[PDB]
């Protein structure tokens, strides 16, 4: 008939760019850290905010671009730090050799690094919208569910310091998969004012 | 070993591929699925829910002025109240609807629409409207007599305050040279608005549109609707 | 409409709305809370933009529900909402009685989030500033995707919406998180030839199938 | 017997060069864009114009050649923008991270990038010839069917600006597949005068 | 040859041609349009290069077909064409009555496309400028790959070609797109010892199985 | 894993190869085939016309 | 041969992968398992001890 293209599994599972950031390389202290959310780009934000609850596994693809300020062949580490673990604050911290954090070691010359992050909530779905407060007192933040935090994706260059200085652009592509979706919402008609909230200007 | 050879397209990242990758965290059991009400399995379920048209498509109508057409004494015996150009794509009454927003994620739409018009005057307000449907390529009528020669309906809202208008199967993206013209739904006065002297002499209509079960959407694109302050 | 020691003896008991086709069932401690809590009536006028009540925040200080909310720690309830708008046959206007899951509000023309005082209003509830965007950037026109009813005063005066448990979690904090927002927006404004037309709207909220934990 | 070599599936499915264009690399604004048609080269144009209607899936192979004005290893993006979507006008536009456009990210060192574009018409076949006008008025263009537009193939270099300057020749090879063909026509005996129309000089 | 209130009472009802072995059937609104429309006769002379008519452009202003074309918006029809060329036994010449699907014309010795006026000629149709290349760069010699008939005046005087629906689409715009071009090219020119030999050719087009949409 | 070894001719683009590539747009359903008259399945049908 | 193509994620070292690697010393037979008392098969056995 034709209904198999407006399936929510087909409507939402597209590997869209969720994070693009360059970092430099000399003696985010020269590494990549990204809090895995979906509100970074408004084209993907508005599609997922057509729903109230979502349950998906994420499929992170990491695409590394190098350019020297003759390209070297470099090892990168991309560590997923879930909510409960500790992120690196430096390039050479001890958290990069965590036994329990899921790291992936890949090269520039390789095909792009692809991992699947599971469903990470303590509830049965991620609240896209949260009519509630995170803190147990009045100083809590509105619209933030503590259950819904995926974790952080920390990317560094494993190699020690080199004579040349280069820029490493890390493009992160997330394809949600096994999407279940509940309670559809009206689309947003006004522009977004912030990633923290649903404020509107007119 | 196994003798292999690599193909063209090896080690490429096509963004629309469906391959099993590696679990970052195996042996982690997620939270089990519980029943949450109102599960969406198909975006055509969303499109078949009726939503308000901005049938007050005039200039300088702002906000909730746009959602309703006022019928009063200033509307004469056979004046054109509204017309609804049936472009889902273009900036009309159908733009900010559920059928209008979810269709702008797709390139080709096809199917039958339905328009519900709801009369929101007083109980004893009487009168007749004439809701004509203009097929694609035909011209929008400008007189009440031209409207009663087409596919129309003569709606006495004296006690029936709802009329559904089935718009027949279109095929949507088959009529473009930029979406062109998909038809019109106009409304003319047949009688005057007859109200008692204690009811307000200005009554209002609201219009709805949903897509029917034969509606279809294909070739997915991005929405032109959306175009940040405050993770790194 | 007779729950507990409360009763609504109305007349035009029209069709109700099961929200998303779901009836509130118990989760497989439980007459005291299952009763209608009739809120204070609001005055619908020609210049009204709308009214909202967050659930269970509109009931967290009222009766045997508001006692159990402030003594326990987890809750799980559906809601039976009966909105009734009594007017004469010379009034006109349409209301959209819509029940919104997870109505995260947004503020207007600022980047700062709404505070605790802007969201948790209680039995008084709130008033829509911009009802056309539903005070969250979306649209009122597409708000019939939510569980809703219409009150066309020409046609009907009451609306009943039956809400189940809407949460990703099995139980929840009542003083932290609101799950349903009952919103009543006049789509067509009120009208009779007196200019000071002041039709009352009465909201009765019966929390169905309340469970609790952590006394 | 021998009839299996003049099958239309065998007569037409050959990966012929459909587009060869170089673009440069400095600070089509330095990227590749090609409207996917078949009238670019007259050897393939005359074979497909032996028919009135065609229905095929295209199999685009993209072969990238680099030459610096010591070859670097560079990532390219090749995005298929169907009719209904928006093409990039710049190398660093926002349309390169479209969630819905089918992009493919490949390297110079890789085997050539190969994707299959499906049958993209809103009718059941592509009109090779169109005895009609595209616009609904007299100002429309003759011989152009609005239904038959495949889309555009937009190719850029993902990497940011480098000190060296090089020329990237992009050869595009299209093999039509699953060919169905209807109503055969006489072969063209005169030379072509334009890609827009069937004009003839003598 | 009796359709509607029209009738062709000819004599030598020879063999017809189903185009591509297909008869026009209905697509699984429909006596009024299904009738012969006898066009104005053309004069075949010794210096004639040929005549063409585009379908349904040759019928878009004639009768119950041309009314429905300009009132509706989609059409779907086959065509029955009867070309008859009445001459004596002292005339000679061969005609190629060929029906071309999607005869996109080309202009001569310019890079500009043919205009609307060069293509949409109506009941008068056109005249081949260069009939040897069929006015589109191909060839008249290979034009028997299309549904065709021969009129050798030595042998026969009439030709009937039955055209089905030729489109990639199920329905179509009649005022935008032409699907068949009836072409009549004298391959062997006309000849009898008078130099002003002027044999008439009569074209009758019956649109078979007309459907319409969008009144 | 599977022990493999690459052959000569690996990663080459022969222009006459018949391998299943990757669909650029999966989950797009094309326009269904309708019957168009005069289908050519063999170019020897064209040659046998005078 | 077998026509193959490499995926994204090829030649990466994910630290949580479960693939059979190569034995450094095949044909070495280890010391056989004997019964040692107090075998832990689940760390929830440890937690349930007061």
């Amino acid at each position: 008939h034709g209904v198999s293209e407006t399936l929510v599994e087909n409507f939402l599972s597209r590997a869209a760019l969720v994070s693009k950031r360059s970092f430099e390389y000399k003696d985010d202290k020269n590494f990549f850290k990204w809090t895995i959310n979906t509100r970074s780009f408004v084209q993907l934000r508005r599609k997922l905010e057509l729903f109230t609850y979502l349950r998906f596994d994420a499929e992170i693809t990491i695409l590394t671009t190098v350019a020297v300020n003759g390209l070297p062949d470099l090892t990168l580490q991309a560590m997923f730090v879930p909510t409960g673990a500790l992120t690196p604050e430096k390039q050479d911290s001890f958290h990069w050799q965590s036994g329990s954090n899921a790291s992936v070691f890949f090269k520039i010359s390789d095909p792009p690094a692809r991992i699947t992050i599971p469903f990470m909530c303590i509830n049965s779905a991620y609240s896209v919208f949260y009519d509630g407060f995170a803190g147990f007192e009045k100083n809590g933040l509105y619209g933030i569910n503590p259950a819904d935090t995926i974790g952080n994706l920390c990317v560094r260059i494993v190699n020690e310091h080199q004579p040349v200085g280069f820029t490493v652009t890390v493009r992160v592509y997330m394809k949600p998969k096994h999407i279940k979706a509940w309670a559809p919402r009206p689309p947003r008609t006004l522009p977004y004012m912030s990633i923290a909230n649903a404020n509107y200007k007119g | 070993g196994v003798p292999t050879y690599l193909l063209p397209g090896s080690g490429q990242f096509l963004t629309t591929d469906d391959h099993s990758s590696a679990p970052a965290l195996p042996c982690f059991n997620p939270t089990p699925e519980m029943h949450i009400p109102g599960q969406v399995r198909n975006m055509l379920e969303v499109v078949q829910v009726e939503s308000m048209m901005e049938i007050n498509n005039t200039e300088s109508a702002v906000g909730m002025e746009r959602l309703k057409v006022d019928i009063s004494a200033l509307t004469d015996v056979d004046q054109l109240l509204f017309n609804i150009p049936l472009d889902i794509q273009l900036d009309g009454p159908l733009r900010n609807t559920l059928v209008g927003n979810i269709s702008r994620y797709y390139t080709h739409w096809s199917g039958s629409l339905e328009m519900t018009f709801m009369f929101c005057g007083s109980f004893m307000a009487a009168g007749k409207l004439i809701l004509c449907y203009t097929p694609p390529g035909g011209s929008c009528p400008t007189t009440r007599e031209t409207a009663m020669l087409g596919t129309h309906i003569v709606w006495d809202f004296g006690l029936q305050s709802s009329v559904t208008l089935i718009i027949p199967w279109i095929s949507g993206s088959h009529y473009r040279m930029t979406n062109a013209n998909v038809g019109y739904v106009t409304c003319f006065m047949q009688t005057n608005l007859i109200v008692p002297s204690e009811s307000s002499d200005t009554c209002s209509l609201i219009g709805f549109i949903a897509a029917k079960d034969d509606f279809s959407l294909r070739l997915m694109r991005d929405s032109p609707d959306i175009g940040l302050h405050a993770a790194y | 409409l007779k729950l507990g020691n409360s009763a609504i003896v109305t007349q035009e008991a029209a069709n109700y709305c099961c929200a998303y086709g779901e009836w509130p069932n118990y989760l497989p401690t439980q007459t005291a809370t299952d009763r209608f809590y009739t809120l204070k009536s609001v005055k619908w006028e020609t210049g009204s933009t709308g009214w909202w009540w967050k659930l269970p925040d509109a009931l967290n200080n009222i009766g045997m529900f508001g006692q159990n909310v402030q003594h326990h720690y987890l809750y799980r309830s559906g809601f039976l909402i009966h909105v009734q708008c009594n007017a004469t046959k010379f009034h006109q206007g349409a209301l959209l009685v819509v029940a919104i899951p997870e109505h995260q509000r947004g503020a207007h023309n600022t980047n700062t989030s709404p505070g605790f005082d802007d969201i948790m209003k209680g039995e008084e509830g709130g008033t829509f500033n911009h009802p056309y965007v539903l005070d969250d950037g979306t649209s009122l026109a597409c708000a019939t995707i939510f569980p809703h009813q219409w009150i066309n005063l020409r046609t009907n005066n009451s609306a009943t919406i039956v809400l189940p448990w809407m949460n990703a979690a099995p139980m929840d904090f009542p003083l932290r998180h609101n799950q349903w927002t009952l919103a009543i927006i006049p789509v067509v404004p009120l009208g009779t030839r007196t200019t000071s037309s002041m039709v009352p709207i009465t909201v009765s909220i019966a929390p169905m199938c309340c469970e609790f934990n952590g006394l």
